[PDB]
């Protein structure tokens, strides 16, 4: 149901 | 248990057991999952010639001599059994295939002006 | 065998704990909380023209889709090599090298008028 | 994956099928027999045999060539 | 994936129907709290198999270290839980 | 070459006999096959080995496809001694998973045909190595044996595996994919082999018992 | 094949040698043996870019094959009997071939009676 | 019956199949709970230090600095130029290369012997 | 260590392993695995040790002599063909602390919680370390049990990382 | 020949397409496994053009439209054989890269990184049409080498798995 | 969606192959205990699978259908051509 994906920043 | 001083330069360094880390208990909740150590543990001189990506000393289930001698015999026969069958080779039971033109020495190259000898081929 | 007291207790105070870590890391509606976007005109048009998802509804959705691929990957890749090879490769020496067609006998050469003489007469044979 | 048919699954029996699954293999199971046996039987010659092999030992000693002993 | 997910109901509810159809367990005598060498009288041996056939069913592997201390439907089930990340 | 392929294909098509991965056995005949052309550029027929890359690419590929499907539906269960009773739960792998290995084992008219029989008989009937033919032709019975080992555990008698398995091959995508590989795995080899143009000169005289040679160690 | 049981396990001298033979000559045995015929001239063949193994008597039959085929395009179940005919060649010129191992086998196998005649009497 | 197992330098004896699982005394046995006292010490140690929240860092481990250190500094200032040593580096270290020196030289003389006799085909070698 | 006992049923459920590696089919394997059963009911009622121990001993032997030299392992155990996989996708939550502002906009209620657990986590330490300190001997601790907490509002002394460890299956 | 020699680099050329339109931005993902399964399909039809001309008169030619570096004597162009073997294997490789980009669009649909699996399967593809269709050693040693490295790149693709990285 | 699990008192080993095994475990003094928990394997759909043999030939009967008429069509409608 649409859980939470741990990601390292991909910002920079 | 430190290295025989034999001056190889390995010093008071402990001499663990020769073992990969792979027999490592994995199921143990490790420091280090993936090498299987945990933190402050000596860690063995050859230790990154034993992580799980390198050589293993896991046991088998068959012993080190017996593989040895299976794999050299079958390595060791086969090699023999190609040398009787390259000196007793099989073939059908034709005569040479028969080509025109002198055996096609102007095709498969030749000096054009030197004549060969003629190779005509006969009926049967 | 089996968890002493102080094992079990410790194991339920920690199921407690992971069960809702676990259950903060759902989503909520609102997210993700998308910034604003500059929504084009041409994608406008088909979202509401295939929100029906009727059969003749994707077909031309399809055909508008793949010959847009074909003109931009297939129609202009070829008229640039196209000119790269007639204009440029082709204009220098041995660059593009045809192996010669085969002359059987029996035809006509498009470019002298020559005709081949036929093969002599086969002697005989059945099957 | 997401897309096609939502097939529920089922706890100790047989799962569903669907009948659009069941045709298309039976038919292509029925077309490989149809072009085996087809081309059996065009082309049978291609897995038994196409000319009949001589039999050297069949061949006079004459058209071979062989002279008589005696010579 | 493309699996149904998992629920501590539909993991208790299979928990139950492997130990259901241990011919050596009484059904009606049966809960989620029945210890088994305590309440069914089982031979530890016994809780080796019941062990392999809630691994067979779920088709993840239980250590040996942490397979005996499940001595309980309930510990399995609290065990399968805590593995696969089950929360509701 | 042509000792280096013989050695290759039965020793890999042996190891195959046993292998209980099943995206480990179709890897043990891609490798029996390969020492296969080997053989057949040693016994100089290049173009026979390359008709052979040709036909290996259809009824191959789709086998990957079909261990694929396979198991994705088991939950990444890559062990046949956990399969079972999938003829008829999973109708068009079984069927792609036929097709593949007639074609593989040499079936009459398949992809597989056109290029494997032509390969035997210009391999018995040449000036070749004894030792490597025999190799070879004991290779080509190895063959079978293990097309046999993926379709009987596979698919034949009854379910290994969990209780739970969603077992659903119902996706456009994958159906579509096997599908066109299924076409060329029975046709692919026909059309080549009737278009490409002549480069040799086929051994098509030959005795009864080299020209059924691959047909009949195939069925024993 | 079993011509191998009678040259490796039996007697090596009453068998031909393939990467000898012929070993008597064209004339011993026929008195006014013919001459082999080759219906395709070499500009013929070297026009139509037959490969070297393809160019031995049966050239003429390939030749028209391959003409076949490109006017049958894209037809490619055509020309199934002029390729026959070239197969049929093929067929013909390998039975020559295996009358010749069979004359060399009866030739070494008389030959071999002398050196018994021979030497019995003397 | 039972071939005994013949373990080897890259095939471990077994856990199970070794006496020395199956004989053991209390001498034994406080032995294995002083190694989990050891073991226990260190892993509350990195624990502490691990969880706590105040830290974004690296935790410094002596056994891997004594691992490294050990393997290239360590080396010479333990090191004595005995028998054993002197052989080995001789070995290892001059043999390869006198080795090498007569297959190269004695390649190049041969071959240079062939070129000025004409004997060595040189037909397109007009790269070098 | 291990004791005798443990050694026992870690055998007992190598063996059935195994043999169903050579069974395949389930009814062959029901088959014998009742009879291995009898091979340990038999010697069950055992009382002298030294003779149990031997026992085991060629029982161990016996089993290393018909071992499957391809024993079935579970994809996701140790050996398997899915084991490790899923590493690749485990990322520790600590690296949520180094996303740029935009990104942890468009998650404010995910963050907003995320910060609960920060402070519950950062009130509990020294209560968290107080514990360890009381309940462990002078020399030091000589296993690696942890006790639980034990007032109430204290949560479990190192809890951070087992409550807060990357899920089984991520994205 | 101005046809066989335009259609048999347009193939070539096509399957490049989605590896620059992703190195760069000139495209929009959550269809990069679709739009490159599209690109194999029509140089798959691309590739069967040449291959039947072949098929028809037997028509070869060799392609040296580069020329990259001169050694001396040695002079290195970027040459492509499109010949019996080239024109044969190709659409069959197309073919093949089809059904398994087709296949794969539902074995990976949970990956995460499902686009770049897709990008490594073509990178694979572009560099094996070069070892097919090279003329010379060096072209022919470039698609060599590709080869292992995409082969080395995808066999370690969950390269959290120790026993994959080895 | 809770699924609903169907009832257990269904799976008995009578009818099965494992019969079988209780008969020959029941004559050397054993029993199966597991013999339930294993029988969904040998009931409903799944029981009574086919062959080997009979799997090579899975559609054989209607390609026989269609060749009959196939060379069916080749005797007749060769008149013509
Ligand atoms: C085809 C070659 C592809 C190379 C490549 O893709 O590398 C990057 C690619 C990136 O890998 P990745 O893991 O997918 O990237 C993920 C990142 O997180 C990136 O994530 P992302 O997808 O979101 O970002 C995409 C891209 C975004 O990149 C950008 O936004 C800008 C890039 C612009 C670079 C332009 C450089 C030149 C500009 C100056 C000249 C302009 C002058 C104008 C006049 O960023 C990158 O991929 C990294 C930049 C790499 C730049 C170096 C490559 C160019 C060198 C030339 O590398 C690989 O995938 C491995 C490929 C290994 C090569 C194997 C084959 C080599 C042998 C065949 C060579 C063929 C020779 C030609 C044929 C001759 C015979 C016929
Ligand atoms: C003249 C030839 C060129 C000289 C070099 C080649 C000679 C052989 C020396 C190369 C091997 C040693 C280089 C370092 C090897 C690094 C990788 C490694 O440790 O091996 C682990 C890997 C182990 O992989 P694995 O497939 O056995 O994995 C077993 C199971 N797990 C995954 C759990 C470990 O072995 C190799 O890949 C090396 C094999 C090549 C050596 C044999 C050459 C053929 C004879
Ligand atoms: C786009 C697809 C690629 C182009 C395929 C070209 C197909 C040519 C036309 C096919 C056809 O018309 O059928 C030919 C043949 C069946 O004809 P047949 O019944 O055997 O003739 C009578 C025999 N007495 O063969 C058939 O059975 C028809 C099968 C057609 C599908 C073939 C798929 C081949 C896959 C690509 C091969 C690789 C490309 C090189
Ligand atoms: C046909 C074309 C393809 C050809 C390729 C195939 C060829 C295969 C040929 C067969 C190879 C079989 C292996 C034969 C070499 C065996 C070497 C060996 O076993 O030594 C290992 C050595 C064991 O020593 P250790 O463990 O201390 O105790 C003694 C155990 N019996 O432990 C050591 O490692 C010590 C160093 C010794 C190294 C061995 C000697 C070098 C060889
Ligand atoms: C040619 C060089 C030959 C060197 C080998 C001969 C030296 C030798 O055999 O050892 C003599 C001596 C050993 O003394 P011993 O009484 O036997 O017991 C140890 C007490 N010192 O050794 C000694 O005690 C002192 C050391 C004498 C040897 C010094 C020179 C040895 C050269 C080592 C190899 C150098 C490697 C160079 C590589 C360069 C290229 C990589
Ligand atoms: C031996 C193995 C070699 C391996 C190579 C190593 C990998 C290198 C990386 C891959 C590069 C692939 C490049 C393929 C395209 C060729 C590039 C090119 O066209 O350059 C211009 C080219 C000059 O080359 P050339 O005439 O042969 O003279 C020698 C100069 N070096 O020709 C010209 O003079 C100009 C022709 C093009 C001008 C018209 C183009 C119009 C296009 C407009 C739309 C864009
Ligand atoms: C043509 C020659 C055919 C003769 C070999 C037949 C064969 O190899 O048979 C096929 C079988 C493969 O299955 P399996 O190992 O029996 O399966 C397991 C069943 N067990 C447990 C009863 C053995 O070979 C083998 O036993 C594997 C070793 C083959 C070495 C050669
Ligand atoms: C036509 C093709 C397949 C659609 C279908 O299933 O019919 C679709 C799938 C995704 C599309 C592509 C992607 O949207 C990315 C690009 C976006 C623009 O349409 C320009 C070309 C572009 C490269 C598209 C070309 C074409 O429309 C694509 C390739
Ligand atoms: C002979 O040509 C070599 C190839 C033989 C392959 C083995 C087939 C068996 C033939 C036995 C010899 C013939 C006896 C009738």
């Amino acid at each position: 149901k649409r859980l939470f994906i741990i990601k390292p920043s991909g910002f920079y | 248990e430190p290295y025989p001083d034999d001056g190889t330069g390995y010093g008071d360094y402990p001499k663990l057991p020769d073992r990969s880390q792979q027999e490592r208990d994995p199921w143990y909740d490790w420091d280090h999952p993936d090498l299987r150590l945990n933190w402050g543990e000596p860690m063995h001189w050859d230790l990154d010639m034993y992580i799980r990506n390198r050589v293993d000393t896991s046991p088998t289930p068959v012993n080190w001599n017996l593989m040895c001698k299976h794999l050299f015999g079958f390595v060791a026969f086969m090699l023999f059994m190609f040398w009787v069958g390259e000196t007793y080779p099989a073939y059908q039971p034709v005569g040479p295939k028969q080509y025109p033109y002198n055996n096609l020495y102007l095709e498969r190259g030749g000096d054009p002006n030197k004549e060969p000898e003629p190779v005509v081929h006969y009926e049967i | 065998s089996g968890y002493t007291p102080e094992e079990k207790l410790r194991l339920q105070q920690l199921r407690e704990l992971r069960r809702r870590w676990l259950k903060d890391q759902e989503l909520s509606p609102r997210e993700p909380v998308l910034p604003p976007q500059r929504v084009s005109p041409v994608e406008r048009f088909w979202n509401k023209f295939l929100q029906d998802g009727a059969l003749w509804k994707n077909v031309i959705y399809k055909t508008y889709r793949h010959s847009i691929f074909a003109f931009t990957h297939v129609l202009i890749p070829v008229w640039i090599i196209h000119y790269y090879l007639k204009y440029h490769v082709t204009t220098k020496p041995y660059t593009i090298v045809e192996k010669k067609p085969r002359i059987f006998p029996g035809d006509t050469i498009l470019e002298t008028g020559e005709v081949i003489p036929p093969m002599k007469e086969f002697p005989d044979q059945h099957h | 994956a997401g897309g096609g048919a939502h097939i529920e699954p089922r706890y100790r029996q047989f799962p569903q099928l669907t009948r659009s699954q069941v045709i298309q293999a039976e038919f292509f199971s029925a077309t490989m027999w149809f072009w085996i046996l087809w081309r059996f039987w065009h082309d049978s010659d291609a897995v038994l045999g196409h000319f009949p092999y001589p039999d050297p030992s069949q061949w006079t000693d004459e058209e071979l060539g062989i002279p008589p002993d005696d010579e | 994936s493309d699996a149904p997910p998992l629920t501590l109901e539909g993991i208790k509810d299979r928990v139950l129907y492997v130990l259901k159809l241990y011919d050596k367990i009484d059904p009606e005598k049966l809960s989620v709290n029945s210890h088994f060498m305590k309440d069914l009288g089982l031979d530890s041996l016994d809780q080796v198999e019941i062990i392999m056939a809630m691994e067979d069913e779920f088709g993840f592997e239980i250590p040996d270290i942490d397979a005996e201390k499940l001595m309980c439907p309930q510990e399995i089930v609290d065990y399968i839980a805590d593995k696969k990340d089950v929360y509701e | 070459t042509l000792c280096l392929g013989a050695i290759t294909t039965l020793f890999t098509a042996m190891c195959a006999l046993t292998q209980n991965d099943i995206k480990k056995i179709i890897a043990f005949s891609t490798s029996s096959q390969l020492g296969l052309m080997m053989v057949t550029i040693g016994i100089n027929q290049p173009y026979l080995a390359f008709l052979h890359i040709c036909t290996h690419a259809f009824f191959k590929a789709m086998l990957f496809m079909c261990s694929g499907s396979i198991i994705h539906s088991l939950n990444d269960e890559q062990d046949i001694r956990k399969m079972g009773g999938l003829f008829k739960a999973m109708p068009f792998t079984t069927t792609a998973l036929i097709v593949g290995s007639l074609a593989l084992t040499g079936m009459p008219f398949l992809t597989g045909f056109y290029s494997k029989d032509l390969i035997i008989e210009a391999a018995n009937t040449s000036y070749t190595n004894a030792w490597a033919l025999l190799m070879t032709l004991i290779a080509t019975s190895f063959t079978a044996i293990y097309s046999t080992r993926i379709i009987f555990f596979a698919l034949l008698g009854q379910p290994r595996f969990p209780t739970l398995v969603n077992i659903n091959e119902n996706n456009p995508l994958l159906i579509n994919s096997i599908k066109r590989l299924l076409i060329g795995s029975l046709f692919a080899g026909y059309i080549i082999s009737n278009n490409i143009p002549p480069t040799t000169i086929p051994q098509m005289t030959m005795p009864y018992y080299l020209k059924t040679t691959a047909l009949i160690v195939t069925i024993l | 094949g079993a011509h191998l049981a009678r040259r490796y396990l039996g007697d090596a001298s009453v068998e031909p040698d393939p990467l000898r033979m012929p070993t008597f000559p064209p004339d011993y045995g026929f008195p006014e043996r013919k001459e082999r015929e080759m219906v395709a001239t070499q500009q013929e063949m070297n026009d139509a870019q037959l490969v070297l193994q393809q160019r031995d008597y049966c050239a003429h039959y390939l030749i028209r094959f391959l003409k076949c085929k490109r006017d049958s395009f894209p037809n490619f179940l055509a020309c199934k009997h002029e390729r026959h005919d070239w197969d049929y060649c093929e067929h013909l010129d390998y039975v020559k071939r295996m009358k010749e191992f069979e004359r060399e086998r009866r030739l070494l196998q008389r030959k071999k009676r002398r050196e018994q005649r021979e030497a019995d009497m003397a | 019956s039972f071939p005994k197992y013949e373990a080897s330098r890259l095939s471990s004896l077994p856990t199970t199949l070794d006496p020395a699982e199956y004989d053991i005394s209390s001498e034994t046995r406080k032995a294995q709970a002083e190694r989990l006292a050891i073991r226990s010490r260190l892993k509350r140690e990195y624990q502490l230090q691990y969880y706590d929240p105040s830290r974004r860092g690296v935790i410094e481990d002596p056994a891997l600095v004594r691992w490294t250190y050990a393997r290239s500094a360590n080396i010479y200032p333990n090191f004595r130029p005995n028998t054993k040593t002197s052989l080995l580096g001789a070995l290892f270290g001059i043999g390869p290369l006198v080795f090498w020196y007569y297959v190269f030289k004695t390649d190049r003389d041969r071959k240079e012997k062939l070129i000025q006799e004409g004997k060595l085909d040189r037909t397109f070698n007009i790269s070098y | 260590y291990l004791t005798h006992q443990q050694k026992v049923l870690r055998l007992y459920k190598r063996a059935l392993r195994h043999l169903e590696s050579w069974c395949i089919h389930r009814d062959k394997y029901r088959y014998f695995a009742c009879l291995l059963r009898a091979r340990f009911d038999e010697h069950k009622n055992e009382k002298d040790m030294v003779k149990a121990t031997q026992l085991l001993r060629e029982a161990e032997e016996e089993f290393w002599h018909g071992q499957h030299p391809q024993p079935y392992i579970f994809p996701e155990s140790p050996g398997g063909t899915s084991y490790e996989r899923y590493e690749c996708y485990k990322v520790p939550e600590w690296c949520l602390d180094d996303w740029h502002p935009s990104e942890k906009a468009m998650y404010p209620d995910y963050f907003a919680k995320r910060e609960q657990w920060k402070k519950l986590r950062r009130e509990s330490w020294e209560r968290e370390v107080k514990q360890l300190q009381e309940e462990t001997p002078v020399g030091g601790p000589r296993t690696e049990a942890l006790p639980p907490a034990r007032k109430q509002g204290d949560l479990p002394p190192l809890w951070w990382h087992i409550v807060t460890r990357p899920r089984e299956r991520p994205m | 020949m101005n046809m066989f020699s335009s259609l048999s680099l347009v193939t070539l050329l096509l399957l490049t397409m989605p590896i620059m339109m992703m190195s760069f931005n000139t495209y929009k993902p959550s269809n990069y496994p679709l739009y490159v399964k599209t690109a194999i399909s029509y140089a798959f039809i691309t590739s069967m053009i040449p291959t039947m001309m072949f098929i028809h008169s037997g028509q070869e030619l060799i392609i040296s439209n580069w020329h990259w570096l001169t050694i001396q004597t040695l002079k290195l162009s970027l040459s492509f054989k499109m010949d019996y073997f080239s024109m044969m294997f190709i659409p069959v490789a197309l073919f093949v890269t089809w059904s398994i980009m087709e296949f794969s669009m539902w074995y990976m649909y949970s990956d995460p990184n499902i686009n770049k699996f897709f990008k490594y399967l073509l990178l694979f593809l572009i560099t094996m049409l070069i070892l097919v269709t090279a003329n010379n050693l060096f072209q022919l040693f470039i698609g060599w080498e590709g080869v292992g490295i995409m082969s080395f790149l995808l066999i370690g693709w969950w390269y959290g798995r120790a026993d994959a990285n080895t | 969606s809770k699924m609903e699990l169907p009832d257990y008192k269904q799976w008995k080993i009578e009818g099965t192959p494992l019969e079988t095994v209780q008969e020959k475990l029941a004559a050397r003094g054993l029993r199966d205990p597991w013999g339930r928990n294993e029988a969904w394997r040998y009931m409903g759909g799944f029981a009574n699978n086919v062959s080997f043999v009979g799997a090579l030939l899975k559609g054989f009967k209607w390609g026989f259908a269609a060749f009959v008429v196939a060379i069916g069509a080749e005797y007749y409608l060769e008149s013509q051509k």
